[PDB]
């Protein structure tokens, strides 16, 4: 029950006399700070202090909790900003729940699962059309600092205002201010009602950063195993990896491959193996995960990056070049992929996109002939000129998720040449105004896609478009 | 026999027994209590003072010091025989497919020595697969290890299944799949992939997978291996055994080593990398009762194949099959690179002068095809020897006659399947090389079985 | 009209070689900046 | 309370206290004797047996085992408020400028937690500096960290001073300069640089500098930070805080860690690189009382910015300002690279659609200018679109209208200074972009304030 600290340092403590503590048991220090029984050394416990380590000195008493590492869990958390132990940071009271979960638990076996088939609309045109994400999927979001990774999680989260899916923004080693900003953005978009924020900022103890994703994941797991659908975003599995590495040879574990531990892969694989798509037998619940890796100088071949890559089911790459060309999202559709593919993509989009993959693939090569329109009639302004047009509908303002339906019309519009007679500085508005035209008029067509969405009634579609078309304002 | 837990530090548990009652190493010691299940740890090191340190096969959360532990008196032992076919297991030989318990007659230890020198077959023999490209160009040898290099989109699992099917089919050999350290979704996918390709009936599957602790990942293959060893030793057949990401296996090696506080090499790996690999690989062999041929998927994310981990594994390989995205998006659907793929048993000694000469024949043609490829690139088809121009047509036919419809693919394409005896593959490509079918249209060799089938289809378009 | 043609492309490859070259050169200037801050 | 020295090994001192009388970590323990001064060490680790290991803040030569030590009961605490303005200190909050003692009302500990989640401002706001180029193109955000990349000859300190001046000027915010691990000559130079630019009156300076032990280098910033935290929390203003070579700071981190016998990372650094960085950086923030915006000089000699040290620091940056030798030797004297510099708060969300579009407008023009630059290089000005040729003239004007006279430079140039509201910067460049001043001579935008001032000068030459 009661032990006592005999050596403390760098947030790691040798506590004595916790005879019957279990490995990984939650512990509470005299001053209310929590710790976890990390190691059961022969004649003492290695406790990892999980918060303010400063007033914990030798002689400090530690109490048993009787519980293995676990966090508050359930709808009681939606809308609350929390740290990995599940204690509230937004000052909106206590979290009134009685259901908990271990931050470490088994992943669904190979028999507990069924193939990802339900779309997780991010609202982002570039991603929902190419690089489509399904529920139960692990899609890596990787890129340099300041390429707008977080903005993508936010748009995606915001886009769940639809509401089959509950969102967990887990911020690992981010600046508190940035998270505070993220929470506020979520608030202003009415998207925080269905969102849990698990946060361990840059100044927090490393073990706290280490646990963050396992907490947020446990929170998502409550819903998946309930039959519901959760989307968890781990904002910086990079920062977790480093956090983990600190904790390692503070415990003096041998340094492994690269700067990191040997089990740094396991660290991540163990985690987002827990995101799954459950068999119908197991309830059909899902947990979708958007891990972030933060690259340096766009080095995607680095250790941690390549690891997580071989763990997830595809990755969205964020080109730094693009982002400082104002192109947004700064997605590199070329090298970016969803291994799940159109399996998680409604028939309508799965269709209009199919061509589009090819479309700007061709525009990638002829891109080189930038400001030199000379080739006349061949593989010319037929490919190139209409490629410039596609790249415009891919662009997309921050915090403006677009409903699939609208995405689909918009894409179909350009992809069927309805923009070709239209300029290029004019594509963006022609889209914004094409949709606003449908939402108020051709809703028949739109709702048709919201109901078993394959779009059809084409030609009626083309007619409906042309009755807005003709430009009349290029 | 019985011990009590002295220390718990991660997957490492230190257990004190009574004097002279200490477990042989690799001995499964079970630990029970305190919330539910049963944890199995594997004896690793006799530290002294009757303490023996072990590696867990499952989480050691909740373990408490003092808990009783029981030496089972044997290494982790797993079910074998008919009972395991169609069933999926974990390292412990427990069914992870909720399908009953295994009514297996026996349970063999997963740790054991490799067949002894005199039990070894002393001549190489080609393991005849269904597939033309691997049988002609990069033959599998019985008791061989093959490196399979693929990216899923290149139809690696379709290859696995055709292999399982064709070996079951035209020999009598069953298969074991050991999933080591990869994605659990990928395992589930393959499970269903081959549960409705029907192949699952000829296979027992064992799963480690990257969510599992290192002890499990490290041993998992040994389970698969043990299972396959039954059908070789009992039953005397030519069993398969696929390990998906064998690289994950050596890397599980590294984690456990670190956990045990070993060396390690200056590149992070265990001091015992090669030893451990040899201990696994050496059991995969053609004994006199003959058998096991392992197809090992080697990925390694870093893409450096000079890395110690890949280096060691390669030491054992006897052929490599290279799944090529280029050939896949080209239509050739056993998308095996004819040039990249290789087998050490492509000697005339193993496959005879003819087969050898036909294959070295096809090789040169396809190589020449590449040279000329670069020629016309930089000299146009202008100035292209009527003969050179000629042996370009034979390359395109060869390239195509190297594809073939799979039984496993039937349920989509439906051609139906084709199994092509090397006898007939060799003959097939020999005629192409001799010029006996220049006159045929080149799309006439795409997706046929024998050369006989290609004339049949030179009667369309 | 026929002579005027030759001459144009006559004039066009000449400016294109020069063009190619000028790129190479200029590139080989730019590249120093790719590495040394 | 009182302890006696057990061990002295470099900057590391092990001190035994009485049972239950042990210092919280980070607690200043003073040691006196035996030749003159007073050494301050900082509690680091409780080793057990009532020994606590510490890091010195000065040399530990001459220390003798047994010397009495006194736990001060608090972290190193330093003077704050009005009293520190114009004064220069060391880590201990002692005046190193021989100018009296600081008659400060309070002394705050340099160790403390970052503002709590609910005290955090939740919306980004531009910190309006005087300078046109940083405000238009790479805005500073309140509670932001900006990486300043410069080489002194590019006028980094002139920038620092204009910043200090303009923030004092047009807001009410004071500044702290923390010299960490750099040349003491450079510190002295800056001191005088701004003692007769008058700016020193609005600043408190703290010096670590490369002659000092690592413990001093490591904590020195925390002192500056603490000082700046006063004017934010008390006094509620938008304080500056410059850290010169923050990189030296993380590197002091590495030395101390080694001295304490830690990990370390496989690249040499502390196990706690990131943690320590975060512990510093996280206190630099815009609270609800609002404030601190850190301009951090990042040098790192190696020039690899993928190095863990720079990598970590970058994680915190919100904008980078890039002093360019090329622009300096070109005349543009806030020699800020318009294209290289960036800010994460350059969203339309933070600065509005217009400002954003004008800036993305100026950017594309200047980018286009470079493309065309290479064009005429390899295609001559021959075949240069009248429009292309046109948007080259607007680039040259923009490039010039991006320079501006500093108040701090007055005493040499004397223009005099110019402070340009973003409202007016945006307007300025908007007109240039719209073509409202093509007719003006291009040397008419060089060194003016507002666009209004540029027409004034289009009446010369």
């Amino acid at each position: 029950e009661v032990g006592t600290v005999i050596q403390v340092g760098d947030g790691i403590a040798r506590v004595h006399g916790l005879e019957k503590v279990m490995a990984g048991e939650l512990l509470e220090f005299e001053n209310g700070v929590m710790g976890m029984a990390q190691n059961l050394e022969e004649d003492n416990v290695g406790v990892v202090i999980l918060g303010p380590y400063t007033e914990i000195r030798e002689g400090t008493q530690v109490k048993r909790t009787g519980r293995i590492m676990e966090v508050p869990v359930g709808e009681a958390l939606l809308g609350r900003v929390v740290n990995p132990l599940g204690q509230p940071l937004d000052g909106r009271g206590p979290i009134e729940t009685a259901e908990y979960r271990p931050i470490e638990s088994p992943a669904p076996g190979v028999m507990d699962r069924k193939s990802v088939h339900e779309p997780l609309q991010t609202g982002i045109k570039a991603i929902d059309s190419m690089i489509p994400i399904g529920r139960g999927q692990r899609e890596l979001i990787i890129g340099d600092r300041q390429t707008g990774k977080t903005t993508i999680a936010i748009d995606t989260i915001i886009n769940q205002k639809g509401q089959d899916v509950i969102c967990i923004y887990v911020a690992i080693g981010q600046k508190q201010s940035t998270v505070a900003g993220v929470v506020e953005t979520l608030r202003q978009h009415d998207a925080l009602d269905y969102t849990i924020v698990v946060t361990a900022s840059a100044s927090e103890p490393a073990p706290l950063l280490y646990l963050a994703p396992y907490a947020g994941c446990a929170m998502g797991e409550y819903f998946m195993y309930k039959g519901k659908h959760a989307l968890v975003v781990y904002d910086d599995l990079s920062k977790q990896a480093a956090a983990y590495r600190e904790l390692s040879l503070l415990l003096r574990r041998p340094p492994g491959r690269e700067a990191y531990p040997g089990d740094v892969f396991y660290l991540h694989s163990r985690l987002l193996e827990r995101a799954a798509k459950l068999s119908d037998e197991k309830g059909g619940g899902s947990l979708t995960a958007l891990p972030f890796i933060e690259t340096q100088a766009g080095d995607v071949s680095a250790y941690i990056p390549t690891n997580v890559i071989s763990i997830t089911d595809g990755q969205i790459f964020l080109e730094s070049d693009l982002f400082y060309s104002g192109v947004r999202p700064a997605v590199n559709v070329g090298i970016s992929v969803s291994r799940v593919g159109g399996a998680a993509q409604i028939k309508a989009m799965k269709k209009v996109a199919g061509t589009l993959r090819l479309d700007l693939a061709q525009y990638r090569e002829l891109q080189a002939f930038a400001q030199f329109g000379s080739d006349l009639d061949k593989a010319t302004q037929a490919k190139l000129n209409r490629g410039e047009r596609t790249v415009e509908i891919l662009k997309q303002d921050e915090h403006k998720p677009m409903p699939v339906e609208e995405q689909v019309i918009s894409i179909y519009a350009v992809t069927n040449g309805f923009m070709d007679d239209i300029p290029v500085e004019d594509v963006r508005r022609f889209e914004e105004e094409l949709l606003s035209f449908m939402r108020a008029n051709k809703d028949s067509l739109l709702d048709h896609i919201r109901q078993t969405g394959e779009l059809p009634d084409t030609k009626e579609l083309d007619a409906a478009i042309e009755e807005f078309k003709k430009g009349f304002t290029p | 026999n019985k011990g009590r837990i002295i220390q718990v530090m991660g997957p490492v548990v230190d257990i004190q027994f009574e004097s002279g009652q200490l477990p042989d190493i690799y001995n499964a010691i079970t630990i029970e209590r305190p919330q539910g299940g049963t944890l199995t740890v594997e004896a690793a090191v006799h530290l002294g003072d009757n303490v023996v340190r072990c590696v867990a096969m499952a989480s050691t959360d909740g373990l408490v010091r003092g808990l009783e532990a029981v030496d089972t008196g044997a290494p982790i032992s797993v079910p074998v025989g008919k009972a395991t076919l169609g069933r999926v297991f974990n390292v412990l030989g427990e069914p992870i497919d909720e399908q009953g318990e295994v009514n297996a007659e026996e349970r063999h230890p997963i740790h054991r020595p490799a067949p002894e020198f005199e039990e070894l077959s002393t001549a190489d023999e080609i393991l005849e697969t269904g597939i033309k490209v691997i049988d002609l160009l990069a033959p599998y040898a019985k008791g061989g290890k093959i490196g399979l290099f693929g990216g899923a989109g290149v139809g690696k699992t379709v290859l696995i299944q055709e292999l399982i099917n064709n070996v079951a089919q035209e020999h009598g050999g069953l298969s074991v799949f050991a999933g080591v350290g990869e994605r659990t979704r990928e395992g589930n996918d393959l499970y269903h992939e081959m549960k409705d390709s029907g192949v699952i009936s000829k296979t027992s599957m064992v799963f480690g997978q990257m969510n599992e602790p290192p002890g499990a990942r490290l041993r998992v293959a040994l389970t698969g291996l043990t299972m396959a060893e039954y059908f070789r030793d009992r039953e005397g057949q030519d069993v398969l055994l696929f390990i998906d990401n064998i690289f994950r296996f050596t890397q599980a090696g590294s984690e456990v080593s670190a956990l045990l506080g070993r060396m390690p090499s200056a590149v992070g790996y265990q001091p015992t990398l090669a030893t451990e690999m040899g201990q696994l690989q050496e059991r995969i062999t053609s004994t006199k009762k003959g058998s096991i041929t392992s197809i090992q998927a080697i990925y390694v994310p870093a893409d450096d194949y000079t890395d110690p981990a890949p280096a060691t594994t390669f030491a054992h390989l006897d052929a490599t099959t290279n799944l090529e995205r280029k050939l896949a998006e080209m239509g050739i659907y056993p998308a095996v690179d004819p040039l990249a793929s290789t087998s050490r048993i492509l000697s005339p000694a193993v496959v005879g002068e003819e087969h050898y000469r036909v294959a070295r024949g096809v090789q040169q043609v396809l190589q020449r095809y590449n040279d000329l490829q670069d020629i016309i690139a930089i000299l146009g088809m202008d100035e292209l020897s009527d003969e050179d121009k000629l042996i370009v047509a034979r390359a395109r036919k060869i390239q195509r006659f190297l594809s073939q419809p799979f039984h496993v693919a039937e349920q989509f394409t439906g051609m139906p399947g084709k199994y092509v005896p090397v006898k007939e593959t060799v003959r097939g490509f020999k005629e192409i090389l001799e010029g006996k079918h220049d006159n045929l249209p080149e799309e006439a060799f795409y997706m046929v079985g024998t050369i006989d089938e290609a004339v049949e289809k030179a009667k369309k378009l | 009209l026929l002579d005027a043609k030759a001459s144009e492309f006559g004039a066009r490859m000449t400016a294109m070689g020069n063009a190619t070259d000028n790129a190479t050169e200029m590139l080989e200037t730019l590249t120093l900046q790719f590495n040394r801050a």
